[PDB]
RNA sequence: GUAAGGCGUGGGAAUCUGCCGAACAGUUCGGGCUAAAUCCCGAAGAAAGCUAGAAAGCGCUGUUUGAUGAGCCUGCGUAGUAUUAGGUAGUUGGUUAGGUAAAGGCUGACCAAGCCGAUGAUGCUUAGCUGGUCUUUUCGGACGAUCAGCCACACCGGGACUGAGACACGGCCCGGACUCCCACGGGGGGCAGCAGUGGGGAAUCUUGGACAAUGGGCGCAAGCCUGAUCCAGCAAUAUUGCGUGAGUGAAGAAGGGCAAUUCCGCUCGUAAAGCUCUUUCGUCGAGUGCGCGAUCAUGACAUGACUCGAGGAAGAAGCCCCGGCUAACUCCGUGCCAGCAGCCGCGGUAAAACGGGGGGGGCAAGUGUUCUUCGGAAUGACUAGGCGUAAAGGGCACGUAGGCGGUUCAUCGGGUUGAAAGUGAAAGUCGUCAAAAAGUGGCGGAAUGCUUUCGAAACCACUGAACUUGAGUGAGACAGAG
RNA sequence: CAUAGUCAAAAGAAGAGUUUGAUUCUGGCUCAGAAGGAACGCUAGCUAUAUGCUUAACACAUGCAAGUCGAACGUUGUUCU
């Protein structure tokens, strides 16, 4: 089966994604039939995370039957290219967050 | 593309061998080199002398060293008979 | 030559020996020395060097020269062997490693000591 | 299949524009091949 | 192991393809394995049922398809060696049967004598190939270790079975060597998986943690597996990183070295100590954690990081060198000895060259030495060299292959050339920005190539008609120890 | 209008010592540069990211590296109501 799944680059602790086709027979790392885009899962400096996808592609992929994992269908969802998937239903987790101000230049407390 | 030789040999049944000249950029050396194939062809009526040029197509592999079929003969080669010859002569 | 000479016969290289085949491309080789002794030099110097007929580990019998002033080598010490050459002496392809194995440091030694395996001398 | 059409159309005017030019050179060659042909023709007769 | 059944690149026809996407049709009846079945057999037409707990949800079968893989073939490109010249006999081809999912001497039989080779077959030696790595004014040379793509192998040989897929590393059968048990009849094993141990060697690591992330198997899920991986441990092995303080300080202290023993005699030296300031890195003590990697939830790392606090310049500088090449000089000792040495060379009583003191120079958490590669080396010269006297014109010809070689006009479109399309995996090199502070990524460029289509027609090749300047003939004159 | 527009794809070319009484030429040897899966000496504070049996495809102690599904199927036997 081809599948839309996670390719890690980066370095260690530095994680960073691409997003590929592959036979599912593949090694993570190694052959895969397209690059798809990619993503990052650190968060940046404008406060949110990256990503980007080959659109017109991944409609490609998803027409003759590819299947995607469990992040790339939560990113796939994210960019509206898929329905969401049947997990986002059941809400978060609350409890008491630490909603004391830290400053964003130095990170100490205001 | 298409392929071009010269009749090399046709001393075996339905199959002639063809030698197919090219040339080989020599990249260091800056010069274009003679090399030469020599393809297994089928002839299936044995029509093809020793010295025509023929074209060959590709082929699906009919023998152990056959891929290609003989398909026209562009120029013929030219035979000295000395009896045909000689009645030339009287004429 | 011309085009096509190279073309048909292209450009050897330049033949040259190996200077030190015995160490067979390794940095160093352990040996075990068999006859410790001196030899003269050729002309027009004149000494007496202290070299070491050392049979190396892949049984290759090479002649090393013994750096320093004085050493503790006998007849079957173990000594590191690394190459380089004495212009003095022909046939004297090889060094001695001073200060590993057997073949002891020079203590006293003050400048240029780690070529000589010789300590840094503490300060009291 | 519409840039296809309009290519051969456009090759097919280039094609009777160039075979109008070499017709008409053609026709051209014969009156000089044949002033020639003469020339040559009377200067083998003299070394004969 | 393999020198072409491989690999790189581009194509092809004579094939198969589990899981995955999308249509259509079915899913009936008997028997067998102590008991049953989605196991096995039989009949039709192929099958197989489970679930009102998963009842219109899964699953299976047949037929058409997409997608992905696999098998097969092929053009071109891809070592050394001629002090290896012939090699082949199912060999090369044909016919007919068999075998295969599938072309095929794949092989049985019959027939022919072919096929390969001086454009290097065969023999011998070495070698996995590629993307790439190091070096280098382009080219080349060496390498092919990490990582990724392809191939080959799994103690050594030989086999097949099951399966969509294997002739299968941790499957089976057989033979062999080695080895461990044995109650002595006989059984068992295969780290070139991750750790680890002997051994060899100059030399190369923990018998670690977690499946939190990413990827994979099974399952409807819940989950369960995963030495893939992720992350810790050891090692200056590498890396344009950071730190070891910042100022001030003249009793120019003591002490060390040198000195007509010159100017505080010169110098170590503002150097130290002392005094003031700041505490990066490391140290110590605490605190929040939907900070972040991960989200619906789940955090191994994490005894980290972050933030705050304590403290005190405190815990953190060597190695090589100083005759010339090559930046940096004096004293003492030694006396062709001891020794030094990359090269040239030093040492035989005033040694800047050996060894120690003192001073100084270069690099700096490194710095030397050995090995190895490229450069300098135009020192195998394509870029870019030569052969009168220095290495090097064959004693001289004739001729095979090969290489090279006049003119015009016409045709053509193989090379050439222009554009378009496909391909040229990712990583790496180059450009640029952002990120980061010894760490990353996106978009480009490059990938100089190959295939297809359509233009051009000068050149090369090919075809046709012609030309006479190069070559060759004839006629007429000659010369000659040919 | 504009999340437009800008057309970048390199840099990299060094010489010195040594044959002679001296010279120029030919021609080797050696040196200054960069580098490695390196090794050894002396000497070492820190963080991070890479890399780490090149030799014996030598022999291997020990633990782990491939299982999963009761939503395919019976079977026996445990508890309790
Ligand atoms: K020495
Ligand atoms: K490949
Ligand atoms: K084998
Ligand atoms: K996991
Ligand atoms: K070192
Ligand atoms: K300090
Ligand atoms: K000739
Ligand atoms: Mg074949
Ligand atoms: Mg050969
Ligand atoms: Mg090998
Ligand atoms: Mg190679
Ligand atoms: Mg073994
Ligand atoms: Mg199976
Ligand atoms: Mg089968
Ligand atoms: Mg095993
Ligand atoms: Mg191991
Ligand atoms: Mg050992
Ligand atoms: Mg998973
Ligand atoms: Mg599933
Ligand atoms: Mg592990
Ligand atoms: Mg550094
Ligand atoms: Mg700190
Ligand atoms: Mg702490
Ligand atoms: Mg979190
Ligand atoms: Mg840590
Ligand atoms: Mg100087
Ligand atoms: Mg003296
Ligand atoms: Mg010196
Ligand atoms: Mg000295
Ligand atoms: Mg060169
Ligand atoms: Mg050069
Ligand atoms: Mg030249
Ligand atoms: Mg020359
Ligand atoms: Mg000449
Ligand atoms: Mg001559
Ligand atoms: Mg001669
Ligand atoms: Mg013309
Ligand atoms: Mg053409
Ligand atoms: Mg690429
Ligand atoms: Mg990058
Ligand atoms: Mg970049
Ligand atoms: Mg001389
Ligand atoms: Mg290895
Ligand atoms: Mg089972």
């Amino acid at each position: 089966v081809v599948r839309l799944r996670l390719s890690r680059l980066g370095c260690k602790n530095r994680p960073f994604f691409r997003v590929m086709a592959t036979d599912s027979r593949s090694p993570r790392d190694g052959k895969h039939i397209e690059v798809l885009g990619y993503f990052n899962p650190l968060p940046g400096q404008d406060g949110g995370k990256r990503m980007g996808l080959k659109f017109d592609r991944i409609k490609y992929w998803l027409s003759v039957g590819a299947q995607a994992s469990d992040p790339v269908q939560r990113l796939l969802f994210r960019s509206g290219l898929l329905p969401p998937p049947p997990m986002v239903a059941m809400g978060r987790k609350g409890g008491e967050r630490d909603t004391r101000p830290v400053d964003p230049m130095t990170g100490r407390f205001v | 593309k298409p392929v071009i030789g010269t009749v090399v040999s046709n001393k075996m049944q339905k199959s002639v061998v063809v030698a197919v000249d090219r040339l080989f950029h020599n990249k260091l050396y800056n010069r274009y080199v003679k090399r030469t194939s020599k393809f297994m062809a089928h002839d299936e009526t044995n029509a093809c002398n020793i010295g025509d040029r023929v074209k060959l197509d590709p082929s699906r592999p009919l023998s152990k060293h056959k891929n290609w079929i003989v398909a026209e003969i562009i120029k013929k080669a030219r035979i000295y008979s000395p009896q045909a010859a000689a009645a030339a002569a009287l004429s | 030559p011309t085009f096509n000479q190279l073309i048909r016969h292209g450009r050897e290289e330049k033949r040259r020996t190996d200077r030190t085949r015995a160490l067979d491309k390794c940095p160093q080789k352990l040996g075990a020395c068999l006859r410790v002794s001196t030899r003269t030099p050729k002309k027009p110097n004149s000494a007496l060097r202290k070299i070491a007929k050392v049979r190396l580990s892949n049984r290759h019998d090479i002649f090393a020269y013994i750096p320093g002033e004085g050493h503790n080598l006998q007849e079957h010490s173990q000594v590191l062997i690394r190459g380089g050459r004495v212009k003095d002496l022909p046939g004297v392809k090889f060094h001695c490693i001073r200060g590993v194995k057997d073949l002891m440091g020079i203590p006293g030694r003050r400048r240029g000591r780690s070529k000589y395996g010789a300590e840094k001398p503490k300060s009291i | 299949e519409a840039r296809l059409v309009a290519e051969r159309a456009a090759n097919e005017e280039r094609r009777r524009l160039k075979a109008e030019a070499a017709k008409v050179r053609a026709e051209e060659r014969k009156i000089f091949q044949d002033e020639f042909r003469k020339t040559l023709m009377k200067e083998r007769a003299e070394k004969l």
